[PDB]
């Protein structure tokens, strides 16, 4: 596929068109984003190593 | 000595940005393809000159 | 009030200094510390949430 204008190319941009459905918006309502509208915070463990001048958090 | 006598084009995007104007779409819980999508920044800032 | 007030700044105040001694090349440090932990929605992460 080629475009040209004022005897120059005209190349497209932006980001990429999709096949839009009924079924691809409803899912998101049937999902209706079910998590629990509600603020849990969960902890970092700090780990000590050789230097000890410098601070290491770990996900458990 | 022929590669270096006409001048490349160095091809810059435009800069555009909304995070300013509407904050309520950049949260907490941002979206990435890749899980190593933060090395590049973490790497220039720990070694500048590398 | 006054005993729930200074349980809440010494928690805070304490872990503020073991944080500041963190590398910024890191996955948790003290830029992204607030969005790992954090499993809502919130508007900004600001105030009580920090």
């Amino acid at each position: 596929a080629a475009m040209f204008s004022r005897n120059k190319p005209l190349y497209m941009t932006g980001g990429s068109v999709r096949t839009i459905a009924t079924g691809n918006y409803r899912d998101a309502a049937e999902r209706l984003r079910a998590m629990d509208e509600t603020l849990r915070l969960k902890p970092f463990k700090i780990t000590e190593k050789l230097d000890f001048r410098v601070a290491a958090y770990a996900i458990p | 000595s022929a590669w270096f006598i006409n001048a490349g084009m160095v091809n810059m995007p435009t800069l555009s940005c909304a995070n300013g104007y509407y904050p309520a779409l950049t949260n907490v819980n941002p979206y990435h393809r890749l899980d190593t999508w933060k090395d590049t920044l973490n790497h220039w800032v720990a070694y500048p000159d590398m | 009030l006054f005993y729930h007030s200074v349980a809440m700044i010494e928690s805070c105040y304490v872990e503020l200094g073991n944080v500041a001694r963190v590398s910024d090349s890191d996955a948790i440090n003290k830029y992204t510390f607030t969005e790992l932990s954090v499993q809502g929605r919130p508007v900004m992460n600001r105030g009580i949430i920090v």
